[PDB]
This record gives C-alpha cells, structure tokens and sequence, in this order.
C-alpha cells in the first residue's frame, strides 16, 4: 500500500515527464538526421563490435569483493550477541579474509588494471 | 481488489522468468531476470524477509550488472540480437504464457491441481503464522547469528572467496 | 503447498529448460543458470521465513555466497573462450571433437 | 635494528596509507583481548532481557531465586547504573 | 480570438529559447580566441544563459569562428545537419562570413554561407569580442521575433 | 558581491524546505497532534492494533485514560 | 644564465617525512588550492554590463 | 492525504534540482570571477524556467542506430529512481520508516548503473559504449568502499533504523568519531555522482560526454534530473550520518532548519570541490580506491567494529 503508492506514484511521474518530452515536440523527420555522430564525424563501422578490454579483471573482484560485502552486511545485528569474543574473531577472520585477498590481487598484478 | 498482490507478485515472477529464459538477446533474459528478482523481493518482503529481499536486490543487481559487463565486452557482435529477431523466442514466450495460465485456471476452479505435487489454490495468505516478536525481528537475529553459530560456515565461505579468487586469477592470467 | 510455491517452482523448471535447452549463446544460458538459482534463493526464503527456521535464515545468504561465484568464474571462462574463438556463440564450440 | 627502522621510514614515506592501514588494524586485533572491558560488554549484552523471564515453579528450598520482583536477593545490575 | 491564446504562448516559447540559445562554440582561427575572450570574465557570456560548452547533440547556435578551409567542408556540414531544430547559425570574422584574407586560396571556400545557412553576419577579423556578444544579442532578438504557432493558426 | 547567490540558493532552501514540515506536520495532522507511533517491531504493530481495537473508532492516535474503564 | 626549475630534492628526516605524510593522508594542497578559489568567491567579479556598459577602447 | 505528501515529496524535490542549475553556474561563475546568470528575472531566478521550456520544446532526435525500448527505458529508471531514493530520509519525522532504511537507499543507490548502461550502449556511438563502461566500472567500483563505509559508521548506531540515526548523534557530531571515514565517504560519494574531479565519463577530450551523449532535449534533461537530485540526496545523507542536528519532538521545524542549511552547505561543498580541481585519469581513478581508499577502508571497519566491544560501549540495537 504505502510504500507502494510511493513506488507507484513516482514511476507514473517519471513516465509523464518521458512522454512530454517524447511527443510534445515536432520533427521534420529527414533522412540524414539519423547519420551517427563522433566529435564532427560518424563513428564509422563501430561502437557495437567486441570490446577488447582487460578491466574485465575489475570488474570480476568487484563481484568477488561484494559477495563478502554481503557477508559482512549482518554485523549491526551480529554486535549484539551473547558470546562477543567468537564474534570479533570471526568477523576479524573476515576482514582479515577481505584484505588478504586484496594482497593477492595486489601483488599477483591483479586490481593492477591490466596492461 | 489489491488482495491477490501476494499471488501475482509470484505471477509476474513466472512470465518474466519466460521471457528471461525464452532464449532471447542477452540483455533481454537480462531484463526478464530484473523483473523477475524486482517482483520476487517483494515475494520475499512481505512474508517478513526485509533484510533478505533488500540482500538480494543489492547483490543481484550488481551480479547481473557484471554480466552485462562482459555483455558489451565479451558477448556483443555487429548484429545484437532483438527480442524480435528469431521466430522461435515468440513460440517460447507463448508456451510460457498458456501453461501457468491454464494450471491456475484449474486450481481456481479444483483448488487440487495433480501437477508434480500437491497443490491448493486457496491463495497464500492462509500459511502466514500467528505470534509476536518482541522487539527483535526473526530474519535479522537469525542471519545475525551467523558470527555466533555459523563456526563453520564463516570459515568454509571465507576459505572459498579466497580460492575464486586464486582460481579468477589464475584462469584469466593468459600466460 | 499454495500457489507461491508453484510458482516459484515453475519458475525453476522453465530456468532448468532455459539454461538446459541451449539455443544460441553461451552467455544467455549461463544467465539463466544464474537467474536458476534466484529462483532457488527465493524458494529457500519461503519455507525459511515461515516455520520460524532462525538458524536456516542464514542459509540463504550462504547459498548466495557460492551460487554467485560460479557465475563469477563462468563469465571468466566465457571471455577465455571468446579471446580466442571470437563469440559466445556455441555451435563453433566443436575444437574439441575427438 | 637499523634496516627494520629504515625500512619503516620508507614505509611511512613510500606508501604512508598502507603503514597507517596495517597499524590500525594491527591495534583492532590485539586491543579486544587487552582491554578490561570486553567482559563488562558480554554483561551489557546479557543484562538486555530481549524475551520474558519465565519464573519457576516454587516448591521450597530456593533461597537463590527471589519470592517477588521486588525482592532484594536475586541478580542484580548495579554495576549497569554506575557504567 | 485564437491570437491571444497562441500568441502569447509562442511568445512564451520563444522566449525560453531566445534566453536559453547555446553555442557549439566550433572555433578555426584566432576568432576562436577571440570569443574565448568573449566568455572569460570581463564580457561573461554565461550570465546571459548561454552556456559556450555544447556538445553538438544539445546546442542551439554555431558559431563557424575561424576559416573554414575545404578539407574542413564535409566535418562542419554533418555536424551542421546533425543540429537539432531549431539551429541558428552565426558566421563570425571576415573569414567566415565570406572569403577573408584568404578569399582567393585553393583549399579556403569563400565563405560559410556556401556550406551552410548563415543567420547572423558577424563582421571583423576579428570581430572584438563585445561585437560577438552583440550578434548573440541580435540573434536573441531574432528569436524574440518569432511566430512559429501564429504562422500553424494561420495557415 | 557574493550575495547575488543568496536569492539562488534562498529558494533552493525553501525547495528543500517543504518536504521539512509537510511530512512533520501531517503527521502531526492525522495522528491526532501526536507524532507517527513507529512500529519497528512485532511488539509495536500488536500495540498499535489493540489500542485501535479500544478506542472503538478504527483510530489508533485516539486514546482513552481511566475515565474510560471503571 | 639560467636556474635549475625542479632539482629541489626533499630531505628524509622524522619531521620531513611526518609532514609529507600528513600532506598525502590529511589533503593539504588540496584544501590550499579549495581554499583559493573561496577567496576568489568572495571577491569583487569583473564583470561589465553589456550592452548597459561597454569596454574600454 | 498520503498521496499529498507524497506530491509534496517530489515537486519541491523538482524544484530543488531545478534552481540547483542556477546556483551552480552562479556559485562557479563566481567562483571563477564570473557573475553567472543575472539576466532572466531578478539574479536569474527565472533561467532554469527557461532552459527546461527550450529542452521541453527542443526536438528529442531518435538515435537511428538504436532499439527505442531503452532509449526510452533509461531515463525512467534513471528518474525514478533517483526521486524514490528521497523516500526514507529522516526529516524530523521521515515519510517512510523503513525498519532497513540505510541497506534500502544503499541497494537502490546501486540501480544507477542500470541507467547508465543501457543509455551507453542503447544509443549505440563509440562515445557512449565507451564512457558507459568507464563510468558503470567507476560507480560500481566506489559503491563498495560506500558500503564498507556505511557499515563501519553504522556499528556505533544500533541498527539500520534510518530515524535512529539522529538518536546516535544527539550529543556530538558523529564525524567527530568518524572524521577518517567520513572523510573517505564524501570523497566516494564524489565519485559516484560523476563529479568533475572524479567525473571521467563527461571527459571532454576523448569522451566528450560518455553516456548521455545521443540523448537530446526531454529524456537527456531527464538523466541530468538524475544526476542534480543524486547530488542533494546524497550530501543529505552525509549530512545527517555525520553533520548531527537538534531535534526537539515539540518543534520539528528546528531539526528541519538545520538539516536544508547542512545539505545546503554540503552542496556548495561539491560545487567548491569542482569549480577548482583537474579531473582524474581512468587509470589514476581506479588507483585511488583500489590502492589507497580500500585498504584504508578495511581497517577502519576493523577499528570501528572493534572499537564498541572493547570500551564496552555497543549501541542499543532496537
Ligand atoms: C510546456 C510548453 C508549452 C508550450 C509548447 C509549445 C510547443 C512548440 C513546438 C515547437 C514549435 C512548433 C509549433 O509551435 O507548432 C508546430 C507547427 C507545425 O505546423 P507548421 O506548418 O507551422 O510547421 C512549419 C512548416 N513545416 C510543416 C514544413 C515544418 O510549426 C510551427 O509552428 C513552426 C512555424
Ligand atoms: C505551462 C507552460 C509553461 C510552464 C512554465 C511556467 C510558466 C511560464 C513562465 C513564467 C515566468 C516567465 C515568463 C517570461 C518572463 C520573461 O520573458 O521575462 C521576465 C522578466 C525578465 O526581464 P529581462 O531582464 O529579461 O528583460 C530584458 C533585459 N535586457 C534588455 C537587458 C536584455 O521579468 C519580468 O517580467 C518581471 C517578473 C519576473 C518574475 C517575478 C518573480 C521572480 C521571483 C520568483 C522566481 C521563482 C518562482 C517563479
Ligand atoms: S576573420 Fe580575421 S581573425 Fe577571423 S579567422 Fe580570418 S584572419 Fe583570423
């Protein structure tokens, strides 16, 4: 309810702004308009063809280091347990686990952004 | 009638699994799973999970952002795909539809549809439970419990996020 | 077992023939692959959430954890594949015959 | 002597929030164990009564547990209003 | 009548396009430097709502400043045609309005207008920067007058 | 000559001014001049909803002290 | 005659180096240049009032 | 009257953004000794109503290379998002009590990738596949350190009650706990709005825009709408995490007061930072966070969550 008509009201707002913004005004609709464009030309026989890349390293620990993000998500809860040494070892066991494999995408090249 | 929101929540979660699974541009089985996983936090949220819905909204839509990451790098070609480029995905789409379709008209006129298991149609706010909590929410005390009771699994899950990266490294490497 | 639990359970069976029923690309089914699991995830929340199962509302996240690193290191074979043979298209897969 | 001094100069100057990083953390291990107060936090969290306590059935020769809530024997948290 | 109505709403649009024009700055020559002047502080073309910094996808106005040589030729007219409506373009410098020094070169054509629509002449070489702004002005009072929707209601 | 910024900003206060009150006064309004009763736990939803179940109006923020028992 | 422009080498003291590292860690020139422009904020601007007001000639 | 105070949410959230594209081309002008925009109404109060009339009115170009269906798509989640993302915010008495108020904001904070990349590659030029990567890896890559941050702040709160919040400060400023993090936060907050220090995707040499490049007049205003509401809604949440503010239930206007002139002054902040600095690299830009931002990051988690059970001092966790 609430915070669904929240969700609701804002999606509908944002689709009218789109739509005046789509219909309201007018175009000749000539031909050459449609010619890509890059920095006074067109972008020749690119900008979809495969993207030789090597930040996919990157962006791969990106997912590596937010799945144990998502781990250490619960500790503002987990602070309020009975047995609290098992609790800062554990959770010392995970940043630990965090910053060690930093270190190994650090030395190991790695995060260095590849060449 | 804003009473069956609990049933088409996982409705709306069946028709965009189809058309995320109907085989069609990447990108577009990307866009089936983002609806798929919007509408089903809210599966999981209404039945009290907040922390878990509001977990998986975060971690999936960075996973399925990374998997688009190498869709534009390692997956695109000079032609991608369209939702309407191959004749078959309209058939798969299509079959997604009717099915489901056809199970739930049955279990709103029998309510004991035979498929797989047994199955009622009496909606699904019956198997909600009645109780209390004091003042602590269930979900979040129990993923809490994880630094006090999970000895082992803290230990197996860190030991493995510390191998992937190993083997992430070492796959990639390229000599 | 109420209609949720069909659902999501359908929605699996139609993310196991996604994935399992290969069409084209390597990518896609292994984006259904992932999306399988999100399916499982929920369905796992449901029983989980509902019979009061404190410990197991843990479990999720753990299911979470490792289901995610496949993909992590599926995409990473899929750019090794594709260095190589160029796409993600499997039906020049076939290098390795006999 | 010299070299591990020197080399913690470098350190210190080469990359500066490496050194500051290591040490802290260094110190949010070793402190937890050192400080006297950890235990006066496992009594925080104990003290908090999260759920009802359910009283037992009385049948004599419990001195320990008191008659009523008001009762001056039975476990009490001073120490709490003093920290 | 319907000229009430429709006159002061284009009235209205007009203005919201005559306060809000932005340049695709496009500088050749030393015209270039010269309305670069234009918009450091003494002058401050950005107090007038034009913003000098465009990409050629969101801008209003180009202003050819500089001599356009003929290799230059196809790189101005598909950015030109590539220029939503409505684009205004002003020719600034001697160079650009037509000929120049250069007049008689072989690789200079004589003058912007046979490339592409000139709206304002701006003369000098360069033309001093207020004499810049002073085209900008008088291309803002050139979009003052203006019925678009008079003309559809009276067609 | 800074202040020329101050009209800019000024409005841009009161832009961000509205949503300040109307949210606090509102509240305010429906709830019988009492803030919103937060219910951030289980316990507060079944206090709210017997102190609905009292007041005999389907109104939460309606509250009755002594003089409506014996 | 000509001066040497960067061949100001920095010594490597206790002080010499805390500083750097200060410098590094706690962003000094960098609050030196955003402190700058502030003082530039509050200035006179120079700025003539077309077409009210034209430039010197 | 929920849906009016919805209404009353988002208009002068729009409002907001609106005159926030006159302050800051007056804040940097002058700045830069520039008297910045004088000339439409009084001190140019009315020239954003002019802007947004010609983009309105400006033809919205169809890019002919495009499927249509995001090129559409974007600027709605871009928007929506970025407006919806103002629901949990603790005004003196927030609108939504969402019991995870924080991890709620922080998973939709991540959505504006799911923006950026369907308008870098929808729009299909070599500009937009570029700078679509670069600023998706940019914005994902700092949205950890933002979530390490947020966590090692929040051990000292109690819980992820965004309302409580205030509850925590009360006394002190809690950058005077944090001010090592704090610090690190607002930087990264700086990077994941696309801001000129930290931009990278604009890059007006070799990417010239990077993502909304081929978006003109309504959608194009649209991602701006994004990126200038991002802006106020984050330095607000800085404000309130770090900058405290009095709040007495009697008088909610006065914690109101204090919280518009903190984002006030937080985004003249951002305006200051910009008007002054070089952009970074690409190449220096992932260094920051990667070399220098994580690791200090992690062990100020470290400190921080260690820190509550050695001086006994754990926050109340309802
Ligand atoms: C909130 C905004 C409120 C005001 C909206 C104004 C919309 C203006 C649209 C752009 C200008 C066109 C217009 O006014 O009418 C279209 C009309 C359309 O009919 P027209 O015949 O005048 O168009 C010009 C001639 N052709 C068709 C060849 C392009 O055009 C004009 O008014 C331009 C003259
Ligand atoms: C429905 C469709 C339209 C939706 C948009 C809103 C309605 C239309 C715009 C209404 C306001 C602008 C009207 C046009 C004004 C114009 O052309 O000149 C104005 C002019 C500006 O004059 P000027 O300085 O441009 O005059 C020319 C100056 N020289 C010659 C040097 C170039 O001012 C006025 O007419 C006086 C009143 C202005 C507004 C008074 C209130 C200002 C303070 C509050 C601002 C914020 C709330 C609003
Ligand atoms: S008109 Fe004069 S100033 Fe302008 S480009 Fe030609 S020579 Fe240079």
């Amino acid at each position: 309810m609430n915070i669904m008509l929240t969700l609701l009201t804002n999606v509908t707002l944002a689709s009218l702004l789109v739509l005046i913004a789509f219909w309201l005004p007018q175009l000749n609709a000539y031909s050459e308009k449609t010619s890509p464009y890059e920095c006074g030309f067109d972008p020749m026989g690119s900008a979809r063809l495969p993207f030789s890349m090597k930040f996919f390293l990157v962006a791969i620990t990106f997912l590596l280091f937010d799945l144990e993000i998502a781990l250490l998500l619960p500790l503002p809860w987990a602070s309020q347990t009975n047995n609290l040494k098992t609790m800062l070892t554990m959770a010392l066991f995970l940043l630990i686990l965090l910053a060690a494999s930093l270190a190994y995408e650090w030395t190991q090249k790695g995060l260095e952004w590849a060449e | 009638m804003t009473m069956y929101i609990a049933f088409i929540l996982s409705t709306i979660f069946v028709i965009g699994f189809v058309g995320f699974s109907s085989k069609p541009s990447p990108i577009y089985g990307g866009l089936g799973l983002i609806v798929s996983g919007g509408v089903g936090c809210g599966i999981v949220l209404n039945f009290g999970g907040s922390f878990l819905g509001l977990m998986v909204f975060l971690i999936y839509l960075g996973g399925m952002l990374v998997v688009f990451g190498y869709t534009t790098a390692m997956a695109t070609e000079m032609y991608p795909e369209v939702w309407v480029s191959n004749k078959t995905v309209f058939g798969a789409f299509v079959s997604g539809l009717m099915m489901e379709f056809c199970m739930v008209y049955y279990a709103l006129k029998e309510e004991e549809v035979e498929i797989i298991f047994k199955f009622n149609g009496l909606g699904d706010w019956v198997i909600y439970d009645t109780g209390d909590s004091g003042f602590f929410s269930e979900e979040a005390m129990g993923i809490a419990a994880l630094y006090s009771y999970g000895t082992w699994l803290v230990i197996v899950t860190g030991w493995s996020l510390l191998i992937g990266v190993v083997v992430i490294m070492e796959i990639t490497r390229g000599n | 077992m109420p209609l949720v639990y069909m659902n999501i359970i359908m929605a699996f069976a139609i993310a196991l023939a996604g994935l399992l029923m290969y069409r084209s690309h390597l990518m896609s089914s292994l984006l259904c692959l992932e999306g399988m699991m999100l399916s499982l995830f929920i369905m796992s929340t449901l029983i989980i959430l509902n019979t009061h199962f404190t410990l197991a509302n843990m479990m999720p996240i753990i299911l979470l954890v490792f289901a995610a690193c496949e993909a992590a290191l599926g995409l990473s074979l899929l750019v090794m594949v594709s260095n190589t043979y160029g796409t993600d298209y499997v039906q020049n897969l076939n290098l390795l015959q006999c | 002597a010299g070299r591990i001094a020197s080399f913690l100069k470098n350190a210190w100057a080469k990359e500066p929030v490496l050194v500051a990083s290591f040490a802290i953390g260094g110190l949010a291990i070793i402190l937890p164990s050192l400080s006297p107060y950890t235990n006066y936090a496992i009594r925080i969290n104990r003290a908090t009564p999260y759920n009802y306590p359910v009283p037992l059935r009385d049948d004599g020769n419990m001195p320990d547990v008191p008659s009523h809530p008001q009762d001056p024997q039975g476990p009490s948290l001073e120490w709490l209003k003093n920290l | 009548r319907g000229e009430y109505v429709v006159a002061k709403l284009d009235d209205l649009v007009n203005w919201a396009r005559r306060s809000s024009l932005w340049p695709m700055t496009f500088g050749l020559a030393c015209c270039a430097v010269e309305m670069m002047h234009m918009a450091a502080p003494r002058y401050d073309m950005d107090r007038f709502g034009v913003v000098f910094r465009a990409s050629p996808r969101q801008s209003d106005v180009m202003i050819v400043a500089g001599t356009l040589t003929n290799k230059m030729a196809p790189a101005l007219r598909k950015v030109y045609d590539q220029m939503p409506e409505p684009r205004y373009v002003v020719s600034m410098g001697s160079c650009a309005n037509g000929g120049g020094y250069y007049h008689y070169s072989y690789s200079v054509v004589r003058g912007c207008d046979r490339i592409v629509p000139v709206d304002i002449y701006v003369p000098g070489c360069p033309p001093t920067a207020e004499a810049l702004l002073y085209g900008i002005l008088q291309l803002q009072r050139k979009i003052k007058r203006e019925k678009r929707l008079r003309i559809w209601y009276r067609r | 000559m800074w202040f020329e910024i101050l009209p800019g900003i000024a409005v841009m206060a009161a832009c961000l001014f509205i949503p300040g009150m109307a949210t606090a006064h509102i509240h305010k309004f429906t709830n019988g001049g009492k803030e919103k009763r937060v219910a951030h736990f289980s316990y507060q939803w079944n206090l709210m909803e017997r102190d609905r179940c009292i007041s005999g109006v389907n109104r939460y923020h309606v509250t009755k002290g002594l003089e409506n028992i014996d | 005659t000509y001066k040497f422009v960067n061949m100001r080498e920095p010594s490597m003291d206790m002080k010499s180096v805390t500083d750097r590292a200060a410098q590094t860690l706690l962003w000094t020139e960098l609050v030196r240049g955003l402190g700058m422009t502030l003082s530039y904020l509050f200035r006179e601007p120079a700025t003539i009032n077309y077409p009210f007001e034209k430039g010197p000639l | 009257m929920f849906m009016i105070n919805i209404l009353s949410l988002i208009i002068p959230i729009l409002l907001a953004v609106a005159f926030l594209t006159l302050v800051e081309r007056k804040v940097l002008g002058y700045m830069q000794l520039r008297k910045g925009p004088n000339v439409v109404g009084p001190y140019g109060l009315l020239q954003p109503i002019a802007d947004a009339l010609k983009l309105v009115t400006k033809e919205p170009l169809r890019p002919g290379t495009s499927s249509i269906s995001m090129f559409i798509i974007a600027p709605i989640l871009g928007l929506s998002l970025a407006l919806t993302m103002w629901v949990p915010l603790p005004m003196p008495y927030p609108l939504i009590n969402m019991n995870l108020g924080v991890l709620f904001m922080l998973a939709m904070s991540s959505l504006a990738v799911y923006s950026i990349l369907w308008s870098g590659w929808a729009s299909n030029s070599k500009y937009a596949l570029i700078g679509a990567l670069r600023a998706v890896a940019q914005t994902i890559s700092y949205e950890v350190t933002l979530a390490i941050i947020l966590l090692s702040v929040l051990l000292m709160n109690g819980s992820y009650t965004l309302s409580t919040l205030i509850t925590t400060q009360e006394h002190i400023w809690m950058i005077f706990t944090s001010w090592p993090l704090a610090m690190m936060w607002f930087i990264s907050t700086l990077a994941e709005t696309n801001r000129a220090p930290f931009d990278l995707t604009e890059g007006e040499s070799e990417l010239v825009s990077g993502f909304n490049v081929e978006y003109a007049a309504g959608p194009f205003a649209m991602f701006f709408m994004a990126e200038y509401a991002n802006i106020i809604m984050m330095n607000a949440f800085t404000a309130i995490l770090f900058l405290g503010a009095s709040h007495d239930p009697h008088t909610p206007e006065l914690y109101t007061i204090n919280f518009v002139l903190k984002t006030l002054a937080l985004t003249i902040t951002f305006l200051w930072i910009r008007a002054s600095y070089p952009r970074f690299r690409y190449d220096q830009l992932m260094h920051l966070l990667w070399k220098s931002f994580l690791p200090l990051t992690l062990a100020l988690c470290m400190w921080h969550i260690s820190l509550p059970i050695m001086t006994a001092s754990i926050p109340p966790q309802s």
